[PDB]
């Protein structure tokens, strides 16, 4: 057990830095002593941004820096890029636990241009026709915010149904990029007139519909 | 100096599993070698670690007496030996080498194995062609793509006719029903009237279940 | 990496960072680089080096002179330090450059 | 008729002193801190008697020699003696006789006439470091092990020995010449 | 080697008198204050005997008118009251080097008053006669003065060069001298003379004193 | 001005990190100072110079690790054992010996190990191995040859460390040091040295090791060869009494041979030194050992009874001294449990009770005796003993041993220039003549000759019998049809040596009859009774108030029996014809009645000489005495002669 | 008290050989120096060799050195001398001596004469010396013995059974011109006796083994 505290929400603004901090106790050496940072991205193996509280190695840039442990010690990031938006762990030394790791800050850059969703909603196929089971996968496009609600329609407003939502994370080169799936409906969606996906984005939006067409 | 773990898939709990490790590119009698594992979408924790021939070697108290660490000689591998496995040991596994001297922090990572402990079996997911619409326009877009539904071990690789194409997304990721299986779709977005020219097909494949599957996508 | 010793002085009170190599790293030399507080800029640390073998004895003295008042901490350093004195052969020395690592 | 007596019985005694419970460490012990005990030994050195030497007068005892080589005849004193001081204890032991100092050719002769237990002063001595002398001359092997300065011999020697505290009581040889 | 020389050869000493004997070495046999010199006294027909043993010391047994001393080179040796029974000779040696040597000797004698001698005449028997030779003694006992003369005669024949004389020495008790005169003869010359006479001239005797014997006279 | 200071350790290829904060440490710890030893470790010294001193110190061949097994000499507390505190000793746990009772072992090893000095000195030889270490320590010491060679033996409850200093005529000193303890315990090594380097003797937790230079190992060597092996193992396997008592009868034949006069450099003597060094640290180290708990009396009694007699042989002879393992707590608790039982009547009680009260006679009044009531004990036990053994035969083992533990106090009080115990000691004395007969002589010659545990004590030594001359004995001395000859002549040679006068100033000095005789070599033996005591002599010249003379032969030397009234003497012997020792042959052998108690009886023969002495005292003596195979009328030689009260001699020829 | 006494030396021709013993008696032999000095008729006293007590190392004079060997043996207690190229120059009387401290001869031996004479041994001659009655019978008388013409050996003459100590001569013995030697012994007896007391002067000739008791009477 003994596990390190950082907070889990951090944002920044493009272009300027943001701090991130990971408290502990005698992991910290009271001293500034071994302490590391590293960038997780999605689905990657993680690479060391930070060793010995403020060192760098070769080939990163020098838009990170550490600060004095003391007790709490930070990773300082300047200068936001694209590609700096991840998770973020820190680990230490521990005499008790051999080592302390972290429990991950999610940052995410706030000055990032707009984009509009293109959503695109399926209809069921003929396997599926013939399975008994249907499916209705609207899957959304780019979006500036990773929280982007979504309100599915028959005809007006049902709800408790097989509904699925998911928030997945940046694409290559498309921004916060997208989401997809929705509702499962039975093998009589026919009885409907049709079925749409409304997304929410910022104040606004947008719905897609598709009906039983043969 | 590649660093690949390899060796990992789908348990029984209470059961055993050995993960490999191998690694290349460096002095591999000269550092120590760690494994930390990383819940699915959770944070990372410390497993294990063994020095250099093995002379001491350090476990996390949420192990114990269950992993076990081993080493080879030279540039060999790695390798931890998993006994009486539980639902918390749903892990990716990654194996580090830790740093030079009088230094305390990890070089460089593996890409992980994925080793998922649940007492529910695996399954091989369905496919089912999201046909577009033929609809006469200049250019615009078509709903063309693929979904695969129902699986329960997590990775899953789609490739629309073995990847020959660069443009327009190839997945999107799974999601999680309630019932504990996985679905995601692959939906490339191609122009309208690249129709006859060339048919869509997208190949699904699922090793942990070995099943490879590619079906036309071509509309009614 | 390695270092070399000769006998300017610094005493035990502007000590802060003692560096003990392993039986593998510098051949089987047991070395010593002492570091002396980092606090400020104004105040650069200079890093002499010394026996490691003496150190290593000193510092068994020291803590089993105290071994009634010694944490787990202090009682895993012994342990170590006294398997790190029995990693160090004094003979297996006498053929050997003892100023392997002067560069003069 | 006699006279019956009662049993002999050991005479009386008194009762034990009172014994001091009331008193402390402190004064039952010392200043508790100690040092421990060095000495210094009052090394003195050796220097030939100049005085006494080689009798270059010739005589012998026959009444009462302890036993005849070639033309010595050989004295075992009856006293015991310190080393340096037995120049002196010969020079007054019998007429022209002087502290003798056994060489290769005497001294199994010499070892023969000794029981297995006692040991004797000879005249073998080295003033300087190095050249052992006697009063005739001439150089011994001799065995040192010690700090010098003198030598004695048992019944098993084959050279004159040398002892370390030579301040001892043992019998000399002396010798009488022609 | 070391010669020792005796100065007093011959010495006479009236009875209860000092005599005084003198020895002298060629080096000095005194070493170490130690004086390597005894002296010795021999009696005619006894071996010698000890008197002093090195320079002055008086061997147990001896009286104490025999009185060595000296020293270095020069030695000598009193007897202060000299008596009857001393009269004999005295010699010293030295033990200082390896080979003793002893002196040349001196000879005691004790000047005592004269004394007559007292004449006797023995002739042979018949043992004798019969083997074929003749031998007639005479005897001159108790003199002092051991200067004297005798002279045989067969029936008054002087017969030089066939007559033979031997003394004694000093005798030991009141010391008297002691002469035998034996006169020898073949068988065919015994018979053929009676009276054999022998004459003999002594200090102690104011005439010559002659005594004669015939032959197998009764 | 200490701080902090972060130690870092990389070993296989892993990064270890520990910190030590010398405040605190410091404040919690006395008397410990890390820049003293940072100045004394010599951190900057460099490889050259640090080969250089490893190499000035004899490193041993590794031996092989001989297997021994540790004794159990200190038991469990018995049942209601009243635990006692030494640093508070009330009068109220008095409850005599028959009681269980022990001493705490915290205390008690505070109190032995009360002072406190420097045992790793800053001196050349042993600088270059040891940090200096300051602690408390018991040491023992002593120096011979006028201080030209100096052993020292100090110890802690952990370890034991002996060192030889001897020094040469030419100015040099050589000086070789031994440690012996468990391995965990011995010292901190400073420098490149370990200890497997310098181990000699290694069993399964002990280890002796030796520590000088090759110089100085060559120059001890010559003259000191130790088998250190079999020295290791009687420290390891033996107990502490029993070790004790080694040690005591290897000084008493040092003693013997040649004596504390002239010590000679032996191995013998140098082991028996480090012997006596290991002696004390077995007590104190099992004392402290034992881990807060309590140590039995009984035990402390026996073990500290062998350390105190030690300690007076050592200050005897060498002049040696011994700061520590005193505990003025259990000096206390044993005169207190002195003052329950009657010194007069000590020899009533059981042999174990008996040896009980004398450990502890010895233990709480060990100061040259001041308290001479102790004698009026010893004397109790051996009147006792006396009554109850059979006449004119060897002690038996449990007697030897009652009687050499009662006979200490006596020896101690024999060595004053007073004694208040006139009596007593004559008393005492008279019963070890009474014991002395040819027998017994035999049998000390015996278990000399062999180097047994009879050899060790037996009561001629503190006899009044002064006939022994060489002769006599090796006539007295045992037919050696299994023994060496030559021992049995050195045997005969040590036991007439301790008899003598010259033998550190004992016998009797202070006896009022003592003064008497003029011609003192020619005295035989003392009787010293209640009014009158008898001399014994081949002297006429004897100066007291009558004047006998036995039945002798011609030639041989004359017995002449002299009375002293009342211990005054007289003017000059009788100036007389001796008296004639009226005969008695109107005697009956059956005497119900006690009449012959408080007599003496001597059975002397003409052509030898004296053969028996008996003090006549209980009526089981005088029956043992009388109607028994004792009273032989064959040779013609031999005769029986009585000595009374009234200063009147008798002979004894008639029984019917 | 110390006895000492020599063999009974005969006689030897030049160039011969002869050994000589001489026996101790009184004190112990085998701790004392032994000496052999010689003593001619007209030549005095000269020491010939000495030897040490059981450490036998022997010095002879210059004269004497291969000529003469002298050994001991203590177990017999006796000194021995032995003869080699014998000359007429030593033709003496042998005395045996025991040198005292500082090696005076403290004790002499009864000597032993040795001569080195070709002519052989030969009987000697033997008759009385008659009292005569020309002397008045006042209690002095005159008589003896008369031994002339033998080799100058022994003189074994001792008047009357030993007896005599008043008036007993012997004279010395003078060469002959036919090369003997020749003496007479007398003694002067009371003249009250001279009956009853009539027994014999006893002379006895070692060498020819001769003891000889002729009668002493008186012609009628
Ligand atoms: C040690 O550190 C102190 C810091 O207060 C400094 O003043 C001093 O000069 C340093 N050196 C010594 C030898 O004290
Ligand atoms: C420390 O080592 C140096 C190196 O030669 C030496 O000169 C110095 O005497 C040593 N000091 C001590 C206290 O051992």
């Amino acid at each position: 057990q003994s596990v390190l505290t950082q907070p889990a929400s951090v944002s920044g603004s493009l272009g300027q830095s943001v701090t991130i901090s990971c408290t502990g106790t005698s992991s910290d050496v009271g001293g500034y002593d071994y302490v590391s940072w590293y960038q997780q991205h999605p689905g990657k193996a993680l690479k060391l941004m930070i060793f010995e509280v403020n060192n760098r190695p070769s080939g990163v840039s020098t838009r990170f820096s550490g600060s004095k442990s003391g007790n709490t010690a930070s990773l300082t990031i300047s200068g936001l890029q694209a590609e700096d938006e991840a998770d973020y762990y820190c680990n230490s030394y521990s005499t008790t636990t051999t080592w302390v790791f972290g429990g991950g800050t999610s940052l995410t850059v706030l000055g990032q241009p707009k984009a509009a969703p293109s959503v695109t909603l399926f209809p069921p196929s003929s396997e599926e026709l013939q399975a008994n089971k249907a499916t209705l996968v609207c899957l959304i496009s780019d979006f500036y915010p990773g929280a982007v609600t979504v309100a599915w329609k028959a005809d007006s407003s049902p709800v408790k149904a097989g509904v699925e939502t998911t928030t997945p994370s940046k694409q290559s080169n498309n921004k916060y990029a997208a989401s997809s799936y929705l509702s499962l409906t039975p093998e009589q969606w026919k009885s409907h007139r049709s079925y749409s996906c409304q997304v929410t984005h910022e104040g606004s939006t947008v719905e897609k519909t598709v009906a039983p067409t043969e | 100096v590649q660093l690949v773990e390899s060796g990992g898939g789908l348990v029984k709990p209470g059961g055993s599993l050995r993960l490999s490790c191998a690694a290349s590119g460096f002095t591999f009698s000269t550092y120590a070698m760690d494994w930390v594992r990383q819940a699915p979408g959770k944070g990372l924790e410390w497993v294990s670690l063994i020095s250099s021939r093995s002379s001491n070697i350090y476990y996390s108290d949420s192990v114990k007496g269950r992993f076990t660490i081993s080493r080879d000689n030279a540039k060999n591998s790695l390798f931890l030996q998993m006994n009486s496995l539980r639902a918390e040991d749903t892990a990716v596994y990654y194996c580090a080498r830790e740093a030079g001297g009088f230094h305390s922090h990890f070089d460089m990572w593996g890409q992980g194995t994925l080793v998922t402990v649940s007492s529910a079996s695996t399954k091989g997911p369905s496919v089912f062609p999201l046909a577009p619409s033929s609809k006469s326009t200049s250019g615009g877009t078509a709903a063309l793509g693929c979904l695969v539904k129902d699986y329960f071990p997590e990775p899953v690789t789609v490739s629309w006719n073995s990847g020959a194409l660069t443009s327009g997304v190839h997945t999107f990721p799974a999601v999680l029903q309630s019932s504990g299986l996985y679905s995601l779709s692959s939906v490339v977005t191609v122009p309208s009237s690249s129709l006859g020219t060339q048919t869509y097909i997208c190949n699904v494949n699922h090793k942990p279940s070995n099943t490879k599957v590619d079906k036309k996508v071509e509309p009614k | 990496p390695c270092c070399h010793v000769t006998q300017h002085l610094l005493a035990l009170e502007n000590i802060s960072d003692i560096y003990l190599v392993s039986n593998q790293t510098c051949d089987g030399f047991s070395l010593a680089s002492l570091n002396s507080p980092k606090n400020g800029s104004n105040q650069l640390v200079i890093s002499r080096c010394a026996n490691g073998l003496n150190v290593v004895s000193f510092f068994i003295s020291i803590l089993k002179r105290s071994s009634s008042a010694l944490t787990g901490h202090l009682r895993e350093l012994l342990t170590t330090l006294e398997t790190l004195y029995g990693s160090f052969s004094v003979e297996d020395l006498f053929g050997a450059n003892l100023n392997r690592y002067a560069w003069h | 008729t006699w006279v019956p007596k009662p049993n002999v019985e050991v005479w009386p005694v008194d009762p034990p002193p009172p014994v001091n419970f009331n008193k402390t460490a402190e004064q039952e012990y010392g200043d508790k801190e100690v040092k421990l005990p060095h000495w210094t030994p009052t090394l003195h050195t050796f220097q030939v008697p100049q005085n006494y030497t080689k009798a270059n007068c010739t005589y012998c005892n026959t009444r009462e020699y302890t036993f005849s080589y070639k033309g010595c005849c050989f004295y075992f004193t009856k006293k015991k003696h310190t080393w340096n001081g037995c120049f002196q204890a010969c020079a007054e032991l019998y007429p022209c006789t002087y502290f003798y100092g056994p060489t290769p050719d005497i001294l199994p002769v010499v070892t023969r006439n000794l029981n297995a237990i006692e040991s004797l002063w000879v005249g073998v001595y080295r003033v300087g470091e190095g050249n052992w002398t006697s009063l005739d001359g001439g150089t011994f092997k001799v065995y040192q092990i010690f700090g010098s300065h003198c030598t004695y011999v048992s019944k098993f020697s084959t050279v004159p020995v040398s002892h370390h505290e030579c301040s001892f009581l043992k019998p000399c040889l002396c010798v009488s010449q022609r | 080697d070391i010669v020792l020389t005796q100065s007093p050869a011959s010495l006479a000493v009236s009875l209860g008198q000092r005599a005084t004997i003198s020895c002298r070495a060629s080096k000095s046999v005194s070493t170490s204050g130690y004086s390597y010199m005894h002296w010795y006294q021999q009696k005619p027909g006894q071996p010698p005997k000890l008197l002093i043993y090195l320079a002055s010391n008086l061997e147990s047994g001896v009286p104490a008118r025999f009185s060595g001393s000296g020293s270095g080179t020069d030695f000598t040796l009193n007897i202060h009251p000299v008596e009857e029974e001393d009269a004999a000779t005295y010699y010293c040696l030295h033990s200082r080097d390896l080979p003793p040597t002893f002196g040349g000797g001196t000879k005691l004698e004790i000047k005592r008053t004269v004394a007559a001698p007292s004449v006797f005449i023995f002739p042979p028997s018949d043992e004798q006669l019969k083997s074929g030779t003749a031998s007639v003694v005479c005897l001159l006992n108790n003199f002092y003065p051991r200067e004297a003369k005798v002279q045989w005669k067969v029936d008054n024949a002087l017969q030089s060069g066939n007559s033979q004389e031997s003394v004694t020495e000093q005798d030991s008790k009141d010391s008297t001298y002691s002469l035998s005169s034996t006169l020898t003869l073949s068988k065919a010359d015994y018979e053929k003379h009676k009276v054999y006479a022998c004459e003999v001239t002594h200090q102690g005797l104011s005439s010559p004193v002659t005594k004669s014997f015939n032959r197998g006279e009764c | 001005s200490l701080s902090e200071v972060k130690l870092h350790l990389d070993i296989e290829g892993h990064a270890s990190h520990y910190t030590i904060p010398w405040t605190e440490l410091m404040a919690k710890v006395p008397g410990l100072s890390p820049e003293a030893l940072w100045r004394e470790a010599n951190v900057t010294e460099d490889l050259a110079s640090m080969l250089n001193r490893y190499k000035l110190i004899y490193k041993t061949s590794g031996t092989l690790g001989i297997a021994l097994a540790e004794p159990v000499d200190i038991p469990a507390v018995s049942e209601g054992s009243m635990q006692v505190d030494a640093s508070k000793v009330h009068p109220g746990v008095i409850s005599g010996l028959n009681s269980p009772a022990c001493m705490l072992s915290a205390p008690l090893e505070k109190q032995l190990f009360y002072y406190i000095g420097t045992m790793l000195p800053n001196t050349r030889p042993h600088s270059y191995v040891f940090y200096q270490l300051r602690c408390h320590l018991s040491y023992v010491a002593l120096s011979i040859n006028g201080d030209k060679f100096q052993y020292t033996g100090a110890m802690t409850s952990k370890f034991l460390m002996g060192t030889y200093k001897r020094v040469t005529e030419k100015g040099d000193e050589h000086v070789l040091s031994l440690v012996f303890g468990k391995t965990k315990d011995l010292p901190d090594l400073r420098g490149p040295f370990s200890y497997p380097s310098l181990t000699s003797a290694q069993s399964g937790d002990y280890s002796l090791v030796i520590v000088t230079t090759f110089v100085h190992y060559a120059n001890f060597h010559n003259y000191f060869v130790p088998n250190l092996k079999d020295m290791f193992s009687r420290a390891v396997t033996m107990t502490a009494a029993s070790y004790a008592r080694y040690v005591l009868q290897k000084l008493v034949l040092l003693e013997m041979k040649g004596g504390c006069r002239e010590p000679e450099l032996d191995t013998e003597t140098l082991t028996t030194m480090f012997e006596v060094s290991v002696a004390f640290f077995k007590v104190g180290h099992a004392v402290g050992e034992t881990g807060n708990g309590c140590v039995d009396l009984r035990w402390l009694a026996k073990s500290f009874f062998e350390l105190t007699v030690l300690k007076d042989i050592i200050g005897i002879c060498y002049g040696a001294t011994v700061k520590g393992m005193q505990s003025y707590g259990l000096e206390r608790l044993a005169a207190m449990l002195m003052a329950t039982v009657k010194m007069e009547e000590l020899g009533h009680l059981t042999t174990e009770k008996q040896e009980y009260a004398l450990r502890l006679a010895t233990v709480g009044y060990p100061k040259a005796g001041v308290y001479s009531g102790l004698i009026g004990g010893a004397t109790s036990v051996l009147l006792s003993a006396y009554n109850r053994h059979p006449l004119f035969q060897p002690l038996h083992t449990v007697m030897r041993e009652t009687l050499f533990i009662g006979s200490h106090v006596v020896l101690r009080e024999l060595r004053l220039n007073v004694t208040t115990q006139g009596p007593n000691l004559a008393l005492y004395q008279l019963l070890s003549t009474a014991l002395c007969s040819a027998l017994e002589i035999g049998e000390v010659l015996r278990g000399l000759a062999l180097g047994t545990e009879s050899g060790l004590f037996s009561p001629c030594y503190l006899s009044l019998r002064f006939d022994l001359t060489r002769d006599k004995l090796l006539s007295m001395a045992p037919q050696e049809a299994t023994l060496d000859q030559a021992a049995v002549s050195n045997a005969v040679d040590g036991f007439l040596g301790r008899l003598s006068l010259e033998r550190e100033d004992r016998d009797a000095w202070h006896l009022p009859a003592y003064k008497c005789v003029d011609r003192l070599d020619k005295v035989l033996m003392i009787i010293p009774l209640i009014n009158v005591t008898f001399i014994i002599s081949s002297d006429r010249e004897v100066r007291g108030s009558a004047l006998y003379e036995a039945s002798t032969t011609y030639l041989s030397s004359s017995l002449f029996l002299s009375p002293v009234i009342m211990n005054k003497c007289s003017q000059g012997a009788v100036a007389g014809e001796p008296r004639q020792i009226p005969k008695i042959q109107n005697f009956t052998r059956t005497q119900k009645s006690c009449i012959f108690c408080g007599f003496a009886l001597l059975s002397y023969d003409e052509k030898e000489g004296l053969e028996t002495t008996t003090y006549i005292t209980s009526q089981e003596v005088q029956n043992s005495i009388l109607s028994s195979n004792y009273f032989d009328f064959d040779n013609l030689h031999v005769h029986y002669l009585l000595l009374t009260t009234n200063g009147t001699v008798m002979e004894i020829a008639g029984l019917y």
